[PDB]
DNA sequence: TCTGACACGTGCCTGGAGACTAGGGAGTAATCCCCTTGGCGGTTAAAACGCGGGGGACAGCGCGTACGTGCGTTTAAGCGGTGCTAGAGCTGTCTACGACCAATTGAGCGGCCTCGCGACCGGGATTCTGAT
DNA sequence: ATCAGAATCCCGGTCGCGAGGCCGCTCAATTGGTCGTAGACAGCTCTAGCACCGCTTAAACGCACGTACGCGCTGTCCCCCGCGTTTTAACCGCCAAGGGGATTACTCCCTAGTCTCCAGGCACGTGTCAGA
C-alpha cells in the first residue's frame, strides 16, 4: 500500500533533517559506509548546539531591548559562556564587536 | 576653560568603542592597501566586495586581539603604556614569530 | 509584536484602539489610524471616527498625508509638519496643506 | 539557471521559534549560525572518520559519533549533547 | 592601475582606535609603525592563500569564500561570509 | 604484517649520505614524519578537490597543497621536484 | 617495471596510490597524483636527511640519532616553520642562555 | 587507592626541568604552582587517551592511544609509532 | 673553603641540561601519578610501558616549554628569578587561561 | 674490554603490475547577464598640525627577604630475578546491515510584497568630571 | 563639596529598507526489494603487564649561612594627551562598459574494475662493528 512518507528527522523527533545529514555524511567521503545511527545522533547534537546558542543570544539581545538578534548578539552570547567560549575559542565572528573589559589597573585613582 | 585631565578621554574611547561595532579603518584604503598586496602575488586580479570586507574583518579582530595581549604584556611591567618590546613579547609567546 | 496593531501614519506597534475604514472598496489594513497621528495631522479624534457610520479612513477621501501614499502621489515627503502649522496658526496640517497648495 | 544552494536556515529559523517565540534573527546573523553548523558538523564527522580508520572498521556508527561529540565537546556540553542524541537514537530504534 | 604607498593608509587615528577597542589606555608614539608591519605581515599571509586558492580555481577574481578557507587554514575560522 | 617507510628511507640515507647509518628510534621519528606529511598534503588535496566540486585528485590539487603548506624556498623547490617526475611519467 | 622505476624515485608509488584509495580521500586519484606526491615526500626526507647527516658529521658520530634530528630541524628556518608544532621523542632542546642571564 | 602522588613531583625535579628551560633563579612559589599546572595538563592528556582505549573496548593503554590524544591537543608527538 | 658565587651553578646545569637529552623526571613517581590520575577515568586499567613512557616526554617537553616562556616573562618585567605570576601570564597569553 | 643495536641473507607470500573494458568525469564552444571596474561632483566629517602641561617612564638608593650552595643523613628509585595470569591478537562462521536501484512525492529554494523594526533629528533631564 | 561646562541618555516626532511569510515548481528524500560482505561472537594462544622480594647507593632532604636581588621611595625630565584650527580626501549618489562567473550540450578519454601472474618488502636469523 506503502502508506504515507514521513521524514527519517520525524521518526527522530528533530528539526535538523536526518537525510540531508546523510547525504553530506555520504557524499562528504568520510567513510566508505556509514550506519543508520549516525545521522541521527549528529543532526541531534547540532540541534542542541544551535539551541544554547540562540538561547543565550536571545537574552542578550532582550537585555538590549531589541526583537532582532544581529551579530553582536551572538558574540556576548558566546564569550560569556566558559564552555561555548572554550568551544569557539579559534572563531572571529564578523560585526560582533568585543566585551567590554578595562583592567582595573588603568581606572582613575582616588 | 573646561579642559579634561589627560587619560578621561581615554577612558571614555575605550568605553564608546568596545560598546561599538562598526570597523574602525576607513574602507578605500584598506581597499588600497589589498589591492597592492595581491598585486605582487597575481596580476589583473578582481576582488568580489565580500572578499575585501572579510578580510579587513579578520585583520580588525586579529589587531585587536594582539592589542590585548600587548595590554596585559604593558601591565604586566609595571607601566601604562604599551611599548614595541610588548608587542614584541606578546607576538614570540603566541607563537607568531 | 504579535498582538499590537499598527498605525498606517505612523506605521508603529503600540497598544491603543485605531479607526476602521467603513468603505465597501476599501482593501487592506489602511483604514487603521492611531489617535495620536489623526488627531495631530486632521483635528479629528478616535470617539467621532468611530462614532460616524459614514466615516471613511484619510486615504479613502484621499486627504492620507502619510509617506507612502505621499510617495505613490509622486510627491516628495512631509517629514514633521505639525509646528510649522502652529506658527503658522493652523490647527492641523491638512488645513495647512490646503492653504500651501492655494497660495 | 537559479543556482540554488542548501541552508539550514530553514532549521536554525525554526528551532528558534521553539526557543524564543517573540524574537528575531538578521540575515547578516542567519549567515553566521549556518556557518556555524556547517564548521560544528565538519569537526564531528572528521573526527568521527579518523576514529573509525584507527580501528580498521569501514562505517561510521553512532558510538563513532559520540566518541567524536565527547572528545571535542568540553564540560558539561559533551555531557549534554550525548544525552541528547543518545535518546534521538533511541527514538529511532522505536520508529 | 597600479599602487604604491598605501600602507600610510592606515592611519595614526585608525590605529588609536583599534588599540581602544583593545582596552590599552596609553600609546606610545613608536607602536604605530609596528602595528602597521605586523598587520601587513598578517595581510601578506592571508592574501597570498586566498590567491593560490583563486588561481586554482582557474579564477580570475578573488571570492569571500578563498579568504575564508584562507584564514580556516590558519587556525583563524572566521563567520559571517561563508 | 605490519609496514613502514623502512626501505624507501633508507634508500634516499643512502643517496645522500653514502657512509651514515640511521638508529631504530630515530628511524621510527622518520616513518612518523613521513606519515604526517602524507596525511597533511593528501588532507589538504582532499580539501581543494572538495571545494572546487571535483570528484578526482589529481596533480594540480598536490601541487597546490603543497604550495598551501611547505613555506617558502621549500615550496618552489618541493613543485620543481614534483613535476619532473610526472613529465618523465609521460616519457615513460 | 615497477611505477618507482618510470618516475625514477625511490620512495614507492603505488604504495601511496593504494593508501590514498584506502584513505577516502577522495572517490578518484588520478594517474599523476601519487607520482607527484611521492616525488614531494622524497625531496623533503631527502632534505631532512642531509641536514641530519650534516649534523652527525659535525657530531663526529656514525649513527642518526634523534638528537640529530633535532638539531636539523630546529637550525633550519624553513623545515622549523614546517615542523613548529611537532615534539621529538628524546629529541633535546637547542642549547640557549639569554643575555642578561650572562654575567 | 594511590594519592598525594603529585608530590613525588619533587623540587629538585622541577629544578631541573626549569634549568633544561633555560632559568637561572627560582622563586619559591613556583613549585606548587609548576605541579598545579602538570597534573592539569596530563589530566587533559589522560582523558583523551582513555577515551580512545575505551572506544575500542580494551582495558589497556597502548601507546598509540596517548600518541592521538596528544595529536588532538596539536601536540603531534614523533618517536612512539605515530 | 672553595664557594662558587650564586648562579655560577646556576648556568653550570643550564648548559648541562640543555646538552643532555634524558628524562629529568624519576620513572616510578611519574608513572604513580599517571596511574591516580587515570584512576579518576576509568577503573582498573592498565597501561602499556611505552604509554607512560610517551607520557612523560610529553609532558617534560611541555613544562620546558612553558618554562622557556616563563623566563621571556620575567626577563620583560626587569627580573631574574621566575614567580608564578610570570607563568600565568604565559599561560593567559598562549591560550591556555 | 665488552655491551649487545644495527648491517645484511633468504624464504615467502601478498600486494603490485600488465591487458582489456566500459562508463562517467571533465575539457570545450557558446552565450548571458551581473557585478566588478572606472569618471564625477559636493560636502562634510575626519585626518593633520600646533601647543601647553601634566602624569608617567626611568634611573637611583637602601634595607631586608629569600634563595643558592654546601654538607651530613636517609631513603626509595632502580636493577635483577620469578612466577602468574588478564587480555590483546588471531582465526573461523555466518548473520544482520548498509549499498544500489527504480518510482514518486513533498520539503525546501526562488521570487514577491508588505509589515514591523531599527534608524534619523530636537529639545530636556541626567549623569560626569574639575576646581574650588 | 557645589556649581558649572560638557558629554550623554531620553523620549517624543518620522521614514525606509529589510525580514517574515506566502505561492509555485523541481530535486532529492523516502519506500521497497535484492544482495554481498563487514563486523560480531566464540575459541585458542601466547605476550607482556603486574605483583613480590633483596640490595645497593644515587638522589632527595633537612639545616646553616651569607649575600644577591626583588621592592618601595624619590626625583626629574619629557612625551603623549586634550583641545582649537584648518584642510583634504572618504563617502554618497549617480552613470557607463564589459569581463568573466555561471550554465548548458557535446564527446572523448581517464580511470575503477576484473583477472592473472610474479617479484618487492617482511620477518626470522645471525655477525661484524659503534660506542657506552
Ligand atoms: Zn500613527
Ligand atoms: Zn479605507
Ligand atoms: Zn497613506
Amino acid at each position: 500500500a506503502r502508506a504515507k512518507a514521513k521524514t527519517r528527522s520525524s521518526r527522530a523527533g528533530l528539526q535538523f533533517p536526518v537525510g540531508r545529514v546523510h547525504r553530506l555524511l555520504r557524499k562528504g567521503n568520510y567513510s566508505e559506509r556509514v550506519g543508520a545511527g549516525a545521522p541521527v545522533y549528529l543532526a541531534a547534537v547540532l540541534e542542541y548546539l544551535t539551541a544554547e546558542i540562540l538561547e543565550l543570544a536571545g537574552n542578550a539581545a532582550r537585555d538590549n531591548k531589541k526583537t532582532r538578534i544581529i551579530p553582536r548578539h551572538l558574540q556576548l552570547a558566546i564569550r560569556n559562556d566558559e564552555e561555548l567560549n572554550k568551544l569557539l575559542g579559534r572563531v572571529t565572528i564578523a560585526q560582533g564587536g568585543v566585551l567590554p573589559n578595562i583592567q582595573a589597573v588603568l581606572l582613575p585613582k582616588k | 576653560p573646561h579642559r579634561y585631565r589627560p587619560g578621561t578621554v581615554a577612558l571614555r574611547e575605550i568605553r564608546r568603542y568596545q560598546k561599538s561595532t562598526e570597523l574602525l579603518i576607513r574602507k578605500l584604503p584598506f581597499q588600497r592597501l589589498v589591492r597592492e598586496i595581491a598585486q605582487d602575488f597575481k596580476t589583473d586580479l578582481r576582488f568580489q566586495s565580500s572578499a575585501v570586507m572579510a578580510l579587513q574583518e579578520a585583520c580588525e579582530a586579529y589587531l585587536v586581539g594582539l592589542f590585548e595581549d600587548t595590554n596585559l604584556c604593558a601591565i604586566h611591567a609595571k607601566r601604562v603604556t604599551i611599548m614595541p618590546k610588548d608587542i614584541q613579547l606578546a607576538r614570540r609567546i603566541r607563537g607568531e614569530r | 509584536r504579535s498582538l499590537g496593531s499598527t498605525c498606517h501614519q505612523c506605521r508603529q506597534k503600540t497598544i491603543d484602539t485605531k479607526t476602521n475604514c467603513r468603505n465597501p472598496d476599501c482593501w487592506g489594513v489602511r483604514g487603521q489610524f492611531c489617535g495620536p497621528c489623526l488627531r495631530n495631522r486632521y483635528g479629528e479624534e478616535v470617539r467621532d471616527a468611530l462614532l460616524d457610520p459614514n466615516w471613511h479612513c484619510p486615504p479613502c477621501r484621499g486627504i492620507c498625508n502619510c509617506s507612502f501614499c505621499r510617495q505613490r502621489d509622486g510627491r516628495s515627503a512631509t517629514g514633521v509638519l505639525v509646528y510649522l502649522a502652529k506658527y503658522h496658526g493652523f490647527g492641523n496640517v491638512h488645513a495647512y496643506l490646503k492653504s500651501l497648495k492655494q497660495e | 539557471k537559479r543556482s540554488r544552494k542548501e541552508s539550514y536556515s530553514v532549521y536554525v529559523y525554526k528551532v528558534l521559534k521553539q526557543v524564543h517565540p517573540d524574537t528575531g534573527i538578521s540575515s547578516k546573523a542567519m549567515g553566521i549560525m549556518n556557518s556555524f553548523v556547517n564548521d560544528i558538523f565538519e569537526r564531528i564527522a572528521g573526527e568521527a572518520s579518523r576514529l573509525a580508520h584507527y580501528n580498521k572498521r569501514s562505517t561510521i556508527t553512532s558510538r563513532e559519533i559520540q566518541t567524536a561529540v565527547r572528545l571535542l565537546l568540553p564540560g558539561e556540553l559533551a555531557k549534554h549533547a550525548v544525552s541528547e542524541g543518545t535518546k534521538a537514537v533511541t527514538k529511532y530504534t522505536s520508529a | 592601475k597600479v599602487l604604491r604607498d598605501n600602507i600610510q593608509g592606515i592611519t595614526k587615528p585608525a590605529i588609536r582606535r583599534l588599540a581602544r577597542r583593545g582596552g590599552v589606555k596609553r600609546i606610545s608614539g613608536l607602536i604605530y609603525e609596528e602595528t602597521r608591519g605586523v598587520l601587513k605581515v598578517f595581510l601578506e599571509n592571508v592574501i597570498r592563500d586566498a590567491v593560490t586558492y583563486t588561481e586554482h580555481a582557474k579564477r580570475k577574481t578573488v571570492t569571500a569564500m578563498d579568504v575564508v578557507y584562507a584564514l580556516k587554514r590558519q587556525g583563524r575560522t572566521l563567520y559571517g561570509f561563508g
